[PDB]
């Protein structure tokens, strides 16, 4: 039973490792998107004010 | 920063608009000094016509 439980325990640790790996890959893409969004805001909304 | 700059532009714009309105008013021909009386009697001068 212990082996089965611990086999299941290992399965849980592996299923979690899979989720974390997927989660960290998504965060990397989100950071890249946030950097572009901030740059786009400065170019489209702030830089045009000095001329006005 | 965007909100603050926006407020300054609005204040300058309102002041600019009000100035243009006043200049337009002051440039009215009827307010401008003693143009040499008109040689012709104005239609509104009923006394001279009479």
């Amino acid at each position: 039973q212990n082996i089965q439980e611990a086999c299941l325990l290992l399965d849980k640790k592996q299923k979690h490792i899979q989720i974390l790996i997927k989660g960290n890959s998504s965060s990397k893409s989100q950071i890249r998107r946030s950097s572009v969004e901030a740059q786009k805001y400065v170019q489209d909304k702030l830089l045009p004010w000095p001329q006005e | 920063v965007y909100r603050e700059l926006g407020s300054i532009v609005q204040e300058l714009k309102e002041s600019g608009d009000k100035l243009e309105e006043r200049l337009t008013m002051l440039s009215d021909v009827n307010l401008l000094s003693a143009s040499k009386p008109r040689s012709n009697i104005d239609s509104k001068d009923l006394t001279s016509h009479r």
